[PDB]
């Protein structure tokens, strides 16, 4: 998200079933893998899907 | 020594897929890249003769590095030094009041600390070559040095001897195993008699522990040994002679062993009776055959390797002279013959 006013992680109301998730001041964690190993089992293995 | 030894170790391998494309090759070359030169589970390595065995290039599991391993076990021409042994060669960089730090020169790299005595300080100093004796276990070859660190001292021969009294026979299948010390002494046979008669001469005439007149301690081909007045009634005999002949079953090994002073220690002769009359100060030794046979063996297999290590050091005359005040100490350690 290219907007600098945004703070907030964005995601579709249709994925908070994963989560058990609502958007009433939930905070939710967030990393991205740089191994190349661990990039490819995230796209692999643990993608939503 | 020299001989050979198997070892197991596991290599890291940063590029498996370059590696893989010849792993023969690779495998030798990392191997002598990390061994070659260097000390390794009590013993130093000389050589790499081959891979005897190896597993499949793993890929490491416990980190995300992408990199492999794999399980060798070679086979490598190693050197391992014995207790009490005697090396002919040492060149003393540092001569300090606490202890003395050489290095051997002719064999393979390895450094000799003497502990500082008061009777070594004032005589040792920094450009000479010596022959030393070694220890007891003092060899500690600890992983990852150049050389085997071994406390010594200055060498002087001794006067004394051993008696081994045996009472079984030495076996055809044992004569073969030491068929290989017997073929050791024939290449240092070998190898000695190219040099020149002057220099094996004069070392065997200053290390015999007893003197004599000149032209009587050495007949090469036959080693029928000094011919001092017949000092004993008994012929001494050759170990060569009796181990081919206990090949073919002919002698018994069984009695008293003896290797007194006079007796040459460079040649095969040795003494063997069947009552104790040998004039030592301890009390012999009840053993096999096996076990006399190999210290014999052994201890002729040392004292070649002395001698041809002295002649080979000292090539010229000039360097005789600059270390004749050693050959004097020794020389003074000498028995006359007032017996
Ligand atoms: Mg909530």
């Amino acid at each position: 998200l290219e907007n600098p006013k945004i703070s907030t992680f964005q995601m579709n109301v249709s994925a908070c079933a994963w989560y058990n998730a609502d958007f009433d001041g939930d905070q939710m964690n967030l990393w991205v893998p740089w191994s190349v190993m661990s990039r490819v089992e995230a796209e692999l293995l643990c993608s939503v899907r | 020594m020299i001989d050979q030894k198997i070892f197991e170790t596991t290599l890291n391998i940063d590029d498996p897929t370059n590696f893989c494309t010849n792993v023969e090759a690779h495998l030798l070359k990392e191997l002598e890249n990390i061994y070659v030169g260097k000390c390794f589970k009590n013993s130093f390595i000389l050589n790499i003769t081959g891979v005897i065995q190896r597993s499949p290039c793993f890929i490491m599991r416990t980190n995300n590095s992408g990199r492999g391993y794999m399980h060798v076990r070679f086979s490598a021409v190693v050197s391992y030094l014995n207790a009490f042994d005697l090396i002919a060669a040492v060149k003393i960089i540092k001569n300090d009041s606490n202890i003395i730090l050489g290095e051997s020169l002719l064999t393979e790299p390895v450094t000799i600390v003497i502990p500082s005595s008061e009777s070594q300080n004032n005589v040792a100093e920094v450009g000479q070559i010596v022959p030393v004796q070694l220890a007891n276990s003092s060899v500690y070859y600890i992983p990852g040095r150049q050389q085997a660190s071994a406390t010594g001292s200055i060498f002087i021969p001794k006067h004394t001897f051993s008696v081994y009294h045996v009472q079984e026979e030495l076996t055809q299948e044992q004569a073969l195993n030491l068929t290989k010390l017997v073929n050791i002494i024939e290449m240092l046979l070998e190898s000695r008699s190219k040099k020149d008669f002057k220099q094996i001469c004069f070392f065997e005439k200053l290390y015999y522990t007893y003197s004599i007149s000149s032209d009587e301690i050495l007949d090469l081909k036959i080693w029928k040994g000094p011919k001092g007045k017949e000092m004993s009634r008994l012929k001494p005999c050759n170990v060569l002679s009796f181990l081919y002949d206990a090949l073919k079953n002919k002698n018994s090994s069984l009695g008293f062993w003896a290797r007194p002073p006079n007796l040459l220690k460079s040649s095969p002769l040795a003494y063997q009776q069947d009552q104790n009359s040998f004039n030592a100060t301890e009390l012999p030794i009840i053993c096999s055959a096996e076990v006399m046979f190999v210290t014999l063996l052994k201890e002729i297999i040392n004292y070649l390797q002395f001698i041809n290590d002295l002649c080979d050091t000292f090539n010229n005359e000039q360097l005789i002279k600059r270390h004749e005040n050693i050959w004097m100490l020794i020389e003074q350690r000498k028995i006359g013959h007032d017996f």
